[PDB]
């Protein structure tokens, strides 16, 4: 696009991965502003307008929040306190002809500053002066469409860095763009956390016998305990039982009578309980009381 | 929230070799980006090296490309700077700068970095 | 005129959430029982929204297509608009400028002519055929409910338990009072008007629901409710109060009248 | 503030040589990028030459490399440039140019090679 017309385009209901932005290893002025890159593609927000135009790349340090200058005064002005991300990289390779690139052709001069986030689009040209221009043009005329000379024999400076704009503004509406959401591969038949779509929780994941009409989500049964979260690739339903907890009671027949105890780990299936507690960083005295021959269910 | 202490300065002859170190102690898995600075006497402090740490990419500038190195320890969580093949108009005050917002090239003074103690390196 | 009585008619699955062989009590916008909804037949007229909108509709051929929502219908306020066709359904919201007259041998357009300040645009996949829908615009959404049923009258709502499942959510957020619909033959279709109102709810064996009663509509089902029931054995359940509401709020205050020369310092002639 | 003359301009032949300069006032050259713009008749404004703001490097189009050597005095803050190797066709109205906040333009020098 052009910096007359680089339109405020919604592209909504996508996603857009930036770990391919992040490896393109040829970024120049990567600059997130408000939100750390690092946790840009985990967490997104609404409003994903963007924007493109292929800037001039010598004053690329004065494209800041709270900083003017020509670009920040005539072409593309930023608000205060910017939530968003302007990416510029090296142009030289593909927008370079011979005798130079008279297609970006650029406004020069306005009356007034720019407010943030405008588009300005014209054809009269600029007024310094008391005598008016009569068509043609004359010595305070002041034609401001002038033109970026984009040869390739410019050094990094001078050639041009393209700009995007991945702007983020604060609205009463859902997030349409986000980053992508990376998942592992499932266990089973394990007392595990788990991340699934929207919930979390603590228990053990086993196959299922029921079904499920394409609605659901995710259930409960009675008194507000959950039993069943979907998987939304591999489509196979499993389900949830809670990793098992209890008391522990000793029987003992008396200090006097013996120095023997046994130990009472209840409802609990009897071959995880080296697993249960842990016997490896408890003594060797209590780690006589997890196996053995007298293991008795 | 980050500081940065650096050391690995001294004097050494033209065609010997040198290695700057620059140590981060704070925030760590905050810093996107490492930047080496360098002001000659009567000159401004320009841009030397860069790195970036999530992706490894590194950057040079023209007038030390093919001569100097740069290398990140993520155990150690210090920047490394090998200099190779010196010669007598290196003789300036090195700084280490380490960025929390992006990585931008080239570098530049006036945007937000942690900066260091500074070094002296002198060669003759 | 031309009203109906719906029975029993229009309750919906309040969340996302399966539960199984449970009587589970909410409070949702819902309708209350035995209400009158509307039938009209051609005839297109203005309605208002009213926090909620009850749709179903009878037809055996294609008759109506769209609507338009909207708050003045004119080029000052934005309006939506929907559009379904033979092989897609058009959604999007504008700044429209409707027909005094609007309606839709195979093609025919002339609902509107503006095509300024557009902002959203969606597509997606859409007597004998019944079909219920919902309308409701809470909290800058717009949730949509449905359900597909065949039957084979011409008169009135069918006989029949029915719950209703969610399908769309829409990120509109303006401001809305009342809708048009557009048709092309005669069809019919009913509107009713949610209301907030306390049910219990019934799921069988695999989550669907069978049967629901009101908290309001009679004091046996309100038992139902507080009992958590659908079976009531014979005895006196307690179950809410009441109270006496005032009327007047009368105010009295002793005799002001003490009259103290404040007439000698505004009605003389030397101060 | 910000103000940009040129003068030194003159009718010559072709193989023919000029210096030409372009006095600045009102900012330091040390700190700022300096571009050189030339119009010809019945063509529209095309870049001629520049030098970066460190000095360090230049540059030049890509008609006029190897002919041109732009230059630059840090005292006198005028930009200069040694022209050689006339042709024809760099017969045009030339001017400097210079962002400093906003952009200021030299009225421009006539420069004929005929
Ligand atoms: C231990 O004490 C109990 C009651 O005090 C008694 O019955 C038992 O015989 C004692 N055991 C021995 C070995 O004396
Ligand atoms: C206890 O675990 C063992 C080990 O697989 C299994 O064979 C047995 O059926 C389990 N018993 C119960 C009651 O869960
Ligand atoms: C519905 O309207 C009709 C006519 O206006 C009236 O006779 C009837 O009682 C109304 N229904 C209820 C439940 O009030
Ligand atoms: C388009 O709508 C926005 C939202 O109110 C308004 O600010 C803008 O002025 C409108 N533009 C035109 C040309 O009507
Ligand atoms: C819609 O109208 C209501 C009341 O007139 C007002 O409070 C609300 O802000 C309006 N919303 C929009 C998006 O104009
Ligand atoms: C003063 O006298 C006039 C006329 O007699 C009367 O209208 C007015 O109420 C008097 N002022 C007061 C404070 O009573």
């Amino acid at each position: 696009a052009s910096v007359y017309a680089w339109n405020r385009k919604r592209i909504s209901n996508c996603v857009a991965d930036y770990s391919v932005l992040y490896n393109s290893a040829s970024f120049s002025t990567f600059k997130c502003y408000g939100v750390s890159p690092t946790k840009l593609n985990d967490l997104c927000f609404t409003n994903v307008y963007a924007d493109s135009f292929v800037i001039r790349g010598d004053e690329v340090r004065q494209i800041a929040p709270g900083q003017t200058g020509k670009i920040a005064d005539y072409n593309y002005k930023l608000p205060d306190d910017f939530t968003g991300c302007v990416i510029a990289w090296n142009s030289n390779n593909l927008d370079s002809k011979v005798g130079g690139n008279y297609n970006y052709l650029y406004r020069l001069f306005r009356k007034s500053n720019l407010k943030p986030f405008e588009r300005d689009i014209s054809t009269e040209i600029y007024q310094a002066g008391s005598t008016p221009c009569n068509g043609v043009e004359g010595f305070n005329c002041y034609f401001p469409l002038q033109s970026y000379g984009f040869q390739p024999t410019n050094g990094v400076g001078y050639q041009p860095y393209r700009v995007v704009v991945l702007s983020f503004e604060l609205l009463h509406a859902p997030a349409t763009v986000c980053g992508p959401k990376k998942s592992t591969n499932l266990v089973k038949n394990k007392c595990v956390n788990f991340n699934f779509n929207g919930l979390t929780g603590t228990g053990v994941l086993t196959e299922s016998n029921k079904k499920f009409l394409p609605f659901q989500q995710f259930g409960r049964d009675i008194a507000d305990t959950t039993d069943a979260v979907r998987d939304p690739q591999t489509l196979e339903i499993l389900d949830i039982t809670p990793c098992s907890f209890g008391g522990v009671s000793v029987i003992t027949p008396g200090t006097n009578t013996s120095n023997q105890v046994a130990v009472l780990y209840q409802d609990v299936n009897c071959t995880e309980v080296p697993v249960a507690i842990h016997a490896d960083q408890l003594t060797p005295t209590w780690r006589v009381y997890s196996t053995g021959s007298n293991v008795f269910q | 929230q980050v500081q940065l202490v650096e050391s690995g300065g001294g004097s050494v002859q033209a065609g010997g070799s040198l290695r700057l170190s620059c140590a981060a102690s704070g925030s760590i898995s905050s810093i996107t980006y490492l930047g080496w600075f360098r002001q000659a006497p009567g000159k401004e402090r320009e841009g030397v090296a860069a790195l970036i740490t999530v992706n490894g990419h590194t950057y040079y500038a023209d007038s030390v490309k093919g001569r100097f190195t740069v290398s990140l320890d993520n155990a150690k969580n210090t920047v490394y700077l090998q200099m190779n093949s010196l010669k007598p108009e290196d003789t300036a005050l090195y700084y280490c700068a380490a960025a929390a917002w992006g990585y931008a090239w080239p570098l530049h003074q006036d945007d937000y970095w942690y900066w260091g103690q500074g070094t002296q390196v002198t060669v003759s | 005129p031309a009203y109906t009585n719906s029975f029993t008619r229009g309750v919906y699955y309040p969340d996302k959430v399966f539960r199984s062989s449970v009587l589970h009590s909410t409070q949702d916008l819902f309708l209350p029982f035995f209400s009158n909804v509307t039938w009209f037949h051609f005839d297109n007229p203005v309605l208002p929204f009213n926090d909620g909108v009850y749709f179903a509709s009878t037809e055996k051929s294609n008759i109506i297509r769209g609507w338009i929502f909207g708050t003045t219908l004119d080029s000052k306020t934005q309006s939506l608009l929907i559009v379904n066709n033979a092989t897609n359904v058009v959604i999007k919201v504008c700044e429209f400028q409707f027909c005094n007259d609007p309606f839709l041998m195979e093609s025919e357009f002339r609902v509107y002519s503006s095509a300024n300040n557009c902002t959203f645009e969606y597509v997606s996949q859409p007597f004998k055929n019944l079909r219920e829908f919902v309308f409701k615009n809470i909290d800058g959404y717009f949730k949509i409910y449905s359900k597909h049923t065949p039957i084979n009258l011409v008169r009135d709502l069918p006989q029949g338990f029915s719950a209703l499942e969610p399908l769309v959510d829409l990120p509109i957020g303006i401001n809305i009072t009342r809708f048009q619909t557009l048709l092309a033959g005669a069809a019919a279709y009913y509107v009713g008007y949610l209301q907030p109102r306390t049910f219990l709810l019934k799921y069988n064996e695999n989550g669907t629901i069978t049967d629901a009663v009101d908290c309001a509509l009679d004091p046996l089902s309100e038992t139902k409710c507080t009992l958590k029931s659908f079976t009531v054995e014979k005895g006196i359940y307690q179950t809410s109060n009441f109270r006496v509401q005032p009327t007047e709020s009368i105010v009295r205050f002793p005799n002001i009248t003490n009259l103290c020369p404040f007439g000698e310092v505004f009605n003389a002639t030397r101060f | 503030q910000v103000q940009l003359v040129e003068s030194g301009g003159g009718l010559v032949q072709a193989g023919g040589s000029l210096r030409l300069s372009c006095a600045a006032s009102g900012f330091p050259v040390k700190n700022f990028e300096m571009e050189w713009y030339r119009k010809a008749p019945g063509k529209e404004r095309e870049w001629v030459a520049a030098i970066q703001s460190g000095g360090v490097e230049t540059y030049y189009a890509d008609s006029v490399k190897g002919r041109f050597t732009i230059s630059r005095d840090n005292a006198k803050n005028t930009v200069y440039l040694q022209m050689n190797s006339l042709k024809p066709e760099d017969t045009a109205v030339y001017y400097c140019f210079v962002y400093v906040g906003r952009s200021y333009i030299g009225q421009g020098t006539q420069v004929t090679v005929s």
